[PDB]
């Protein structure tokens, strides 16, 4: 098992602690020997994530045995495997916090199968361990299988909780580092559409088209569009009596939920993966590349916030499923939210896609936009008084020249 | 000898062309006896331009005029000058220019030309106005090597020295106009980089928030260490000098390098600029850059460093 | 030794105990007399640095070797050798100071002491430094030899991780109050239109929390620059004097016609003046009208021991309140007119 | 490539169901629940995680805390 | 003791001088100087460093600098 000058692994780990920390090589270095120690088959780090206030957990190291290497075991992005909170043994570790070991697999319950049959593995034996960052769980780490054995003994939990504590540092300084990079840019984009908005008065569409056009670097997208509703409620006499004569029967569509029509009069949309083309369209026609999949028309009903994953897979909204470029350009990842104007009434739609990693946008990238579109939300109180200013500066005129 | 080909490139509006100027109409095939055939057009658009710039960005800047009587003036200049032809300076013009010019309102803008874009060489022409509107003014020399014309296309020039064969091509310098580059980089023998001293307190024209110096190191970067050009040797100028001395007393260098410290003459911060311009270099012993300080316009520090230049082309 | 001390960054990195436990046996494996931390930071522009353990030996316990914020020592960067180690950004090795051009003696009259022989480096982060540290005084050897200079840098290794993790973890901590400000401020700024006097008074009130302060005071400005034909008479007809006070740089004078205070120990305890004395607990020092003649970023440090100024000492409250440190800046408004103070 | 999960082209999940989407907040209070459990880094940042202003607003006699019962 | 500095009434300094003080931030820029060497924590941050855009559009030549100059 081991010897006491044996023990030069607590130096061959301490000789990596020295620059430039990549937060994988490291990982897999020491599950490379913890392999070793417990006498295990198979070693698995999976990764914990939330997405529309739900958890997620996704696998991000896969089949590290003994002697491989790091090239191997490496899970891409779009190779992924995704688990529920609920479902399996990592399911119910990450809710209970606690180390857990099944001596055998069949008899005992709430172990999934799901993974057996992609890999053709029997998986005979389970053990695993959660590691936290305080009161919050960070990453699940398992091993699968003994190399000669029945099942593991207490000896095996006593090496896994003390080699543990090199990779609760590793991985408690790869969470820091995210916080640090979004609250960075968080506080950034606030500072600089605040340098936009303050410079003069002017209409709404001219004021969104200063303020999102300055913030392109700190919004790591390929594409994202803007649509303006329509805040008409009541129209005049004279439109309203050729329905109630017999003619033009009456509007079938939706209705926002205080009552209105939805119809888009502008949309801006921005491309930054080819090269940069901001453009204007009036009166969209309804096969505008943005306005096709239904999800703008969808948000501005119910007014949620929506984050689809898959999005050549998704069943209720039928996106696109060819290239929508002469360069291989598809969807991958949406994200939708609305805009409020400080009476609880929806003023536009907001659409972002395809995040420039290849990764699902997640809990640090929706208060980003979330709040960047509260801030959007508020800003629309200059647009109103320059119709108020501009309605009153000519009454005066006209009742100024009346007394002439 | 058999062949020399020669690339001028760097950022835009930095005299790269002055310099093809300088060489073609100083030393081979002869000056242009007949210059006011363009001059004369080009010098007035440009004093016409610098003026009408100026009083635009008057009321940007909320400077308000020295006297009252002014501020009628500028109107009628900017209705008069709309339905003028081209290269075509009246009375009528030249008296409200002056009369404009001869205001210490003016001034107060004048003396900040950072925050908005003018042509530098301007503030020397105008000046001096009446001398161009007086019939008959053939101009001089170095007033026919101050003009600006946006250099655009592809044009080959042939110097001649050292008894060799030259070839020297130029493009231009804005965003757009660098995918021309590409048809030229392929077989070439030496490259030649321009950088503008002056511009460390300036915006680019495409884009207003973006600095110049920034600009030029991060075009130089790329093309310096590329292996497209590893056979090739490179060689750089720095321009505009006259105006560096004369700026880098009044504003500090922090703007533009955010970290520096000390009190800036024309010398001290001329290494701190070139070290930093020559460390991005990635082979720091297995290729060499050499560059030197010109001033376009003038004649004796161009043939004090054109033939050394070619001097050491001709050693390799 | 070593697996022990990773055990205690397991939560709550503690900066102070875990580098005081390398330095006890740095100290030992180099057979040097005493060893030191210094901290760096910088002040309107200028970077200097402070203390933040002193005289740590291998037997000595962490009460005797901590050094609290009232008693320390700060060096400038162009003084000693400190300055110029963390001036050149490498290290140094001083076999004799009698010789050396860098070297002070003021760290010595104060406590008493008497050094021959100076190893120093830093420490980086990038391209920043961090700290330097110090192993004065070998035993032994006439000085230290050059085998001691590679087990100084391959032991410092891990506790340069630890102080990396620490200055990081210091910048999460004052940019997450950079968003929540801004956000909180827009929030009662876009609610409706308003004089100047009360957005001040909502906005500079809703974020008392984030700015961890014990006082805070705001001053407006008059903003009329001409005056009218029936004043100006009396000035040219001997009737008065001219204005010789200070001028705002456009030329206005100035004049404080509002002032805004709050108190934020004991009690809040808001307050507003119509029209502030010749002396009020703000204005007296005479720090908010050298502010609006020239516009500056001010930063003092000792106030009770400064001689431009005049912070009288003495509790100005019945709890006991003595001013320590003050920073004020001025207020522009996109025209380049100054506005106010705070 | 056998990119050691066997799986290309796409994320594959266990199940599969409806999809459910976030809701907006509006009331955003203040205030937080005093604080349990053990820090870890990226804690302690002065103007959140606390209720109101200070601890002696709330709690006025707990100036007094070094004194005995008798005083 | 006496904290081992030997200091108590404040912090104490060797120079003496006349005050210096800053000036203000007038005007800001989007770009940065190219990089340098070596990096630490924190300096990976997407558009916080460059100049706003990507390499390629301000130097298209460098789009396909894998292929050498014989086509
Ligand atoms: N004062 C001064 N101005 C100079 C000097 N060198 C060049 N210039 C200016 O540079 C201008 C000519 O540069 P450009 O015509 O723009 O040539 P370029 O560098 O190729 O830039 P583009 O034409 O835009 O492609 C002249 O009008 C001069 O005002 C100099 O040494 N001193
Ligand atoms: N092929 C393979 N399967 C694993 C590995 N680690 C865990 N698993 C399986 O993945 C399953 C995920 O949910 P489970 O029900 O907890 O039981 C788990 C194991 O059957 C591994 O390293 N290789
Ligand atoms: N008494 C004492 N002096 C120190 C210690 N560490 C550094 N110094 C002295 O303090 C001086 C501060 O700057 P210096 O002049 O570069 O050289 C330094 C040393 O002489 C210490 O631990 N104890």
């Amino acid at each position: 098992l081991n010897s006491v000058e044996e023990s030069e692994i607590i130096f061959d780990l301490l000789r990596d602690f020295q620059d430039n920390l990549q937060a994988e090589k490291c990982v897999f270095n020491v599950m490379k020997k913890l392999c070793f120690l417990l006498q295990a088959d198979r070693m698995s780090l999976f990764m914990y994530r939330a997405r529309n206030g739900i958890a997620e957990l996704a696998t991000r190291l896969f089949n590290v045995h003994k002697d491989a290497v790091l090239e191997e075991c490496l899970v891409a992005p779009d190779s992924e495997i995704v688990f529920p909170l609920d479902m399996g043994v990592v399911g119910h570790v990450a809710l209970s916090k606690k180390i857990v070991n099944v001596p055998n697999t069949e008899e005992d319950e709430h172990f999934c199968d799901f993974v057996d049959t992609l890999t053709e593995y029997q998986t005979k034996n389970i053990l695993a361990s959660p590691i936290m960052n305080g009161k919050d769980v960070v990453a699940i780490i398992m091993v699968v299988n003994k190399v000669d054995g029945p099942h593991f003994t207490e000896n095996d939990e006593e090496i896994l909780l003390k080699y543990l504590n090199f990779a609760n540092l590793i991985m408690k300084v790869f969470h820091l580092s995210y916080l640090h990079n979004c609250e960075t840019r968080r506080g950034q984009i606030l500072l600089w559409s605040g340098s936009k908005v303050f410079e003069e008065l002017t209409d709404i569409e001219r004021q969104f088209h200063k303020a999102l056009y300055t913030v392109r670097a700190f919004l790591n997208c390929d594409r994202y569009s803007v649509g303006l509703l329509d805040m008409t409620k009541q129209k005049e006499f004279f439109d309203v009596w050729p329905v109630l004569m017999g003619e033009a029967p009456p509007y079938a569509g939706p209705r926002t939920p205080d009552g209105r029509e939805i119809n888009f009069y502008k949309v801006i949309d921005y491309i930054l993966h080819g090269k940069e083309d901001i453009k204007v369209i009036p009166n969209p026609p309804p096969d505008h590349w943005a306005l096709v999949s239904g999800l703008p028309t969808y948000v501005a009903q119910n007014g949620l916030i929506c984050n689809i994953m898959n999005a050549p897979s998704e069943d209720f909204f039928a996106f696109q499923k060819e290239p929508l470029d002469e360069s291989g350009w598809m969807i991958k990842n949406v994200l939708s939210m609305p805009i409020v104007n400080k009476k609880e009434e929806i003023v536009g739609v907001a659409t972002f896609y395809n995040r420039k990693d290849g990764k699902p946008f997640d809990e640090m990238d929706e208060t980003l936009m979330e709040s960047l579109t509260q801030f959007l939300g508020w800003s629309v109180l200059n647009p109103d008084t320059y119709e108020l200013m501009n309605k009153l500066e000519n009454r005066k005129d006209i009742f100024q020249d009346m007394v002439k | 000898a058999r062949t020399v080909k020669l690339l001028l490139l760097g950022a835009g509006e930095s005299g790269k062309s002055t310099i093809v100027k300088q060489m073609k109409i100083i030393h081979q095939d002869g000056y242009s006896l007949e210059e006011c055939l363009e001059f004369i057009a080009i010098i007035y658009g440009n004093t016409l331009q610098s003026i009408l710039a100026i009083v635009r960005a008057m009321t940007t800047l909320n400077i308000q005029y020295g006297d009252s009587a002014r501020q009628d003036d500028a109107r009628k200049l900017m209705h008069m000058a709309d339905t003028i032809e081209e290269g075509t300076m009246p009375k009528e013009m030249s008296d409200i220019i002056q009369r404009l010019w001869k205001d210490s309102g003016i001034q107060a803008c004048f003396d900040r030309a950072s925050e908005y874009q003018l042509n530098d060489s301007a503030g020397y022409y105008l000046s001096d106005l009446e001398r161009l509107v007086t019939p008959g003014y053939v101009p001089t020399e170095q007033d026919v090597l101050r003009s600006c014309v946006k250099t655009t296309g592809i044009i080959e020039t042939q110097f001649s020295f050292k008894d060799l064969n030259f070839r020297m091509f130029d493009v231009g310098g804005l965003r757009s106009e660098r995918k021309k580059w590409i048809h030229c980089f392929e077989g070439v023998t030496a490259i030649i980089f321009c950088v503008a001293l002056s511009d460390y307190d300036m915006v680019l024209v495409e884009d207003d928030e973006v600095n110049r110096m920034h600009e030029s190191m991060h075009l130089f970067n790329s093309i310096c260490n590329n292996k497209w050009f590893t056979d090739t040797s490179i060689i750089l100028f720095l321009n505009k000098k006259d105006l560096f001395e004369e700026k880098i007393k009044k504003s500090p260098l922090s703007i533009c390098f955010p970290d520096y410290a000390g009190s800036n003459t024309y010398e001290e911060a001329g290494n701190y600029i070139k070290v930093q311009f020559l460390e991005l270099n990635m082979r720091r012993d297995v290729k060499e850059i050499y560059s030197h300080m010109t001033c376009a316009t003038d004649t004796q520090n161009v043939k004090f460093v054109f033939d050394a230049v070619t001097d050491i082309i001709i050693k390799e | 030794a070593l697996f022990e001390l990773v055990q205690d960054m397991q939560e709550n990195v503690n900066m102070e105990r875990v580098v005081f436990k390398i330095l006890r046996r740095l100290c030992s494996i180099l057979h040097a007399d005493r060893c030191s931390l210094f901290m760096y930071r910088q002040r309107n522009g200028v970077a200097e640095l402070a203390t933040r353990l002193f005289s740590v030996q291998p037997d000595s316990v962490l009460e005797d070797c901590l050094v609290p914020p009232d008693s320390e020592i700060v060096f400038p960067l162009d003084i000693g050798v400190v300055g110029h180690v963390a001036q050149t950004k490498k290290m140094v090795n001083v076999q004799d100071v009698m010789e050396c051009p860098h070297f002070s003696s003021f760290a010595d009259e104060l406590t008493d002491y008497v050094t021959r022989n100076i190893l120093a480096t830093p420490i980086m982060n990038g391209k920043d430094v961090v700290a330097v540290i110090m192993a004065v005084n070998k035993l032994d050897g006439p000085c230290f030899t050059s085998e001691d200079e590679d087990v100084f840098l391959k032991y410092l290794n891990f506790g340069t991780l630890n102080l990396k993790i620490y200055h990081l973890s210091y910048l999460h901590n004052c940019e997450t109050r950079r968003g929540q400000v801004l956000l909180w401020s827009a929030n009662k700024v876009f609610e409706e239109l308003t004089d100047i006097e009360r957005q001040f008074h909502k906005a500079f009130y809703t974020v008392r929390a984030y700015l961890n302060c014990d006082r805070y005071s705001v001053g407006l400005l008059d903003m009329t620059k001409e005056k009218e034909f029936f004043d100006v008479w009396p000035v040219l007809m001997g009737e008065a004097q001219a204005y010789s006070g200070p001028r705002t740089p456009d030329g206005r004078e100035i004049l404080f016609y509002k002032v805004i205070d709050y108190i934020l120990h004991g009690k809040e305890d808001i307050k507003v003046i119509p029209s502030p004395p010749a002396d009020h607990w703000a204005l007296a020092s005479g720090l908010p009208t050298y502010v609006a003649e020239s516009g500056f970023i001010c930063n003092i440090m000792n106030a009770p021991a400064d001689e431009m100024f005049n912070f009288q000492e003495g509790p100005l409250d019945d709890s006991g309140w003595i001013v320590k440190n003050v920073l004020s800046m001025p207020i522009v408004n996109k025209k380049e007119e100054i506005v106010g103070v705070a | 490539i056998r990119s050691a999960t066997r799986v290309m082209g796409g994320p594959v999940t266990p199940r599969k169901g409806p999809p459910k989407f976030k809701q907006r907040q509006t009331r955003q209070f203040k205030s937080k629940p005093p604080k349990k459990g053990v820090q870890g880094f990226g804690d302690d940042i002065p103007g959140m995680e606390g209720l109101g202003t200070d601890i002696t607003v709330i709690c006025p006699w707990e100036a007094f805390n070094h004194l005995e019962l008798h005083e």
